[PDB]
RNA sequence: CGCUAUUAUUGGGCCUAAAGCGUCCGUAGCCGGGCCCGUAAGUCCCUGGCGAAAUCCCACGGCUCAACCGUGGGGCUUGCUGGGGAUACUGCGGGCCUUGGGACCGGGAGAGGCCGGGGGUACCCCUGGGGUAGGGGUGAAAUCCUAUAAUCCCAGGGGGACCGCCAGUGGCGAAGGCGCCCGGCUGGAACGGGUCCGACGGUGAGGGACGAAGGCCAGGGGAGCGAACCGGAUUAGAUACCCGGGUAGUCCUGGCUGUAAAGGAUGCGGGCUAGGUGUCGGGCGAGCUUCGAGCUCGCCCGGUGCCGGAGGGAAGCCGUUAAGCCCGCCGCC
RNA sequence: GAGCCUGGGCUCCGUGAGGGGGGAGAAGUCGUAACAAGGUAGCCGUAGGGGAACCUACGGCUCGAUC
């Protein structure tokens, strides 16, 4: 995490370097789908579909198994999100604490933390504009977030 | 103030903080004598 | 770390750099804004005519001991009034009042001052058209 | 040679519940608890790093 | 962050070189990175190079043998024509013919020798000796 | 003009010599990971039309040679424009990737921040009881308190600030700075990870946010300490240092000021160039076990220290937590 | 549309009772703040005080010595 701390932290995932699928699963590509919108409609995150999915049903990387993503299912089907869930997050990251602040007028160390992730809401919305995710007029409003929450 | 920190070796020099009280009492003066 | 700007397209910030920073310069900075054209009483010229006021004397600096000759000068350009030093063994025994003078500069760091003599600028080279070499030597005689 | 290409430390199991009976492929370093699809009781329970195996290890993939 | 790999891929020879290694590892490989190498072994300043495949962006595995005093990328990547060779060779090289400088051409990468033979310019990327 | 690498593109410097903004967020601009397809704006080659003469270089010829003049060949005019071709690099456009970055989950660490409740000694005053001649302070004294009973001991009541030992070469935080216990609200980081997105990145002029002490405005409060001031001694003199008192202030609520040896006197990111020995957090592997969220050894990641070979430096010294070699951006001399 | 008159706006220049600092100068006086633990360790920031170098308070640095 560099962005604002500088800290050079070192603690992702090591996937080895595979060209095809190995033999020891279970399931195919037609049932790893349908298990893909089973979780959604029990409303999980795509994050969360793919560690259920390794950790209880064994399957490595869908888009091995299957040919394409868990959000490229999603949205060949109606389930996909209207914006990304990353930003979402933010946002409702930023909603609750500025709750908090209404209450909490002199925390002083909280204040930079929201700004902070306010700073990253905004870089992601100049990236989903510039490739269309978003509409190219898109603008961050608190007081509407307040709604999309 | 510029401060330059040449100039706080108290050496060939009187100290420098008496130096600025020195310098700011003749700016009032001077500011209370154009008139203002 | 690294100097900058150093990319292909950065030229603009180069050049601004480069013109920022050579105002630090005294040379360039008195050239541009003529400085001394503005201070200088010989107008920019290598020598002026002028009337003598006064003979008068100057103590050298320490550890050094004499009394330097010299007489004051007013410039027939601009009524301003400078001091010249006369130099040679008795050069103030053949320079009277109201007459008229020549002066050049005396030869020093920037253009200024030289030696154990405090606070001179300049020189006498004529004396009613004659020179101060030949004056003092004995070859010729003042008018 | 050396660690040129980051090799994964975890693995995959195949396990056996004892009461059903049923066979299992789960993995080794889980974020979630682990269920059995049939009896829904726990076979892996998460800690930091390596979960904790509370049921029969019959082959490792 | 990263901006240049080449670059990054020469400083790490010329400093192995300096401390006396055989065999050098570069871990984000690239097409520019093969052929200035390419170029490299024609001339005999190194030996057998080999890239390996990781999932990502492959390896290169280089051997030394002692030829190199210094090796550097040319940023930069000045344009240069067929006539004006002689002011960058010495700018950049200590004797008249005592090194290369690689040069990327409409042609392919090549030394500057070939690319007036050719009578053809481009642009400065590398120089070695 | 050169000397002057004292203006530095070629080609300089910023720990201690002049010089890193007090710290962070980010606008323009500058710099930007790997593969495939296309384009041909930058870039390169070839050819047509222009860039007056004089002035520059070379040879030959005419003045006794020469300077000069003439006849020819090149160059100069920092470049402009009509066409033909190439496609490595840069740019534009369209598809892919996962290593950089962001998101998410899990068991943990920590004086990170705010709110509320409950406490601990110590100090000052007051009221009762006892007892009676001094206490205090200094280098030595004196002011001062005291026979309207002090100093000292005991029982009580009320007050305001502060959180000892454990406590560290320790930890968290952008910096400033943060230590009694319990509960609630909240910010960030590390580790583990065949989880998600798929270059979303770096720096950052202008601009904004935070920012020790002290000082100002308004409202409260005031034990101890204590600028100013008032006394006593020392002293040649004492507008000081020592002693005895004491106003603002130091605390709370809400605002202003925007400063420090705000110092690692060392701007931020990335890659490479021997390590040894300690310590904090997480993980893994081995042995012990009083079976303990326990003890010991080793290895991986990330923080924080000491020493040190090559190397660097004017030297002091630095030395994988560079003051070394490379790729960038800002600020200053 | 000259030129004259009038009210305007910048700039440079020349003088002023009296006041204010700075720089040089064989050599006038008062003290001795700084360099040694310089005889009360020195220095930064802020505020108050004093013939003058200076003193005190709050917070900071070591570019500070001895056990
Ligand atoms: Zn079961």
């Amino acid at each position: 995490a560099r962005i604002h701390a500088r800290k050079r932290g070192k603690s992702g995932s090591k996937r080895p370097p595979r060209t095809a699928p190995p033999a020891w699963v279970e399931y195919t590509a037609e049932e790893v789908e349908a298990l893909v919108v089973k979780l959604r409609k029990e409303g999980y995150s795509t994050a969360m579909i793919g560690t259920i999915l390794r950790d209880q049903y064994g399957i490595p990387s869908v888009k091995l198994i299957t040919g394409k993503k868990i959000t490229k299912i999603l949205e060949e089907n109606g389930l996909a999100p209207e914006i990304p869930e990353d930003l979402m997050f933010l946002i409702r990251r930023a909603v609750n604490l500025r709750k908090h602040l209404e209450q909490h007028p002199k925390d002083k160390h909280s204040r930079r933390g929201l700004q902070l992730i306010e700073s990253k809401i905004r870089r992601l919305v100049k990236y989903y504009r510039r490739t269309g995710k978003l509409p190219a007029k898109w603008r961050y409003d608190p007081e509407q977030a307040k709604l999309l929450v | 103030m510029k401060r330059r920190p040449r100039k706080w070796k108290k050496k060939g020099r009187m100290r420098w903080k008496w130096i600025k009280k020195r310098i700011r009492r003749l700016k009032r003066q001077r500011r209370k004598e154009r008139g203002l | 770390g690294k100097k900058a700007p150093y990319g292909e397209f950065a030229g603009r910030k180069l050049k601004l750099k480069r013109k920022k920073f050579r105002w630090s310069d005294i040379r360039y900075k008195r050239r541009v804004l003529r400085l001394k054209e503005k201070s200088d009483p010989l107008e920019g010229a290598p020598q002026a005519r002028g009337i003598v006021l006064e003979k008068i004397a100057v103590e050298a600096k320490q550890p050094n001991s004499a009394m330097r000759k010299a007489v004051r000068v007013q410039l027939i350009k601009n009524g301003k009034v400078v001091t010249a030093f006369t130099p040679g063994d008795g050069a103030i025994n053949h320079i009277d009042e109201h007459d008229e003078v020549i002066i050049e500069g005396i030869g020093g760091p920037k253009g200024g001052s030289m030696g154990d003599i405090p606070g001179i600028r300049y020189k006498v080279v004529k004396v009613n058209r004659v020179s101060l070499k030949e004056l003092v030597k004995g070859r010729k005689e003042k008018p | 040679p050396k660690n040129l290409i980051p090799m994964p430390r975890s693995r995959f199991l195949r396990v056996k519940c004892i009461d059903c009976g049923n066979e299992q492929i789960v993995f080794s370093h889980p974020a979630t608890p682990v269920r059995c699809l049939v009896c829904g009781a726990t076979l892996v329970e998460p800690t930091g790093g390596k979960g904790i195996i509370k049921a029969k290890v019959l082959e490792v993939e | 962050t990263l901006l240049d790999p080449l670059a990054n891929a020469l400083s790490h020879i010329t400093n192995s070189e300096r401390v006396g290694k055989k065999e050098v590892y570069i871990k984000p490989a690239s097409k520019l990175i093969g052929e200035v190498l390419r170029v490299m072994l024609e001339n005999g300043y190194i030996g057998e190079f080999e890239l390996i495949d990781d999932g990502r962006a492959g390896i290169y595995r280089v051997q030394l043998i002692g030829k190199i005093n210094k090796a550097g990328a040319i940023k930069p990547r000045f344009p240069v024509k067929a006539r004006d060779y002689e002011k960058w060779e010495k700018r950049f090289l200590p004797a008249f013919e005592f090194g290369i400088l690689i040069v990327s051409t409409s042609q392919g990468v090549m030394t500057h020798k070939e690319a007036l033979e050719k009578g053809i310019g481009g642009r400065l990327i590398a120089y070695v000796y």
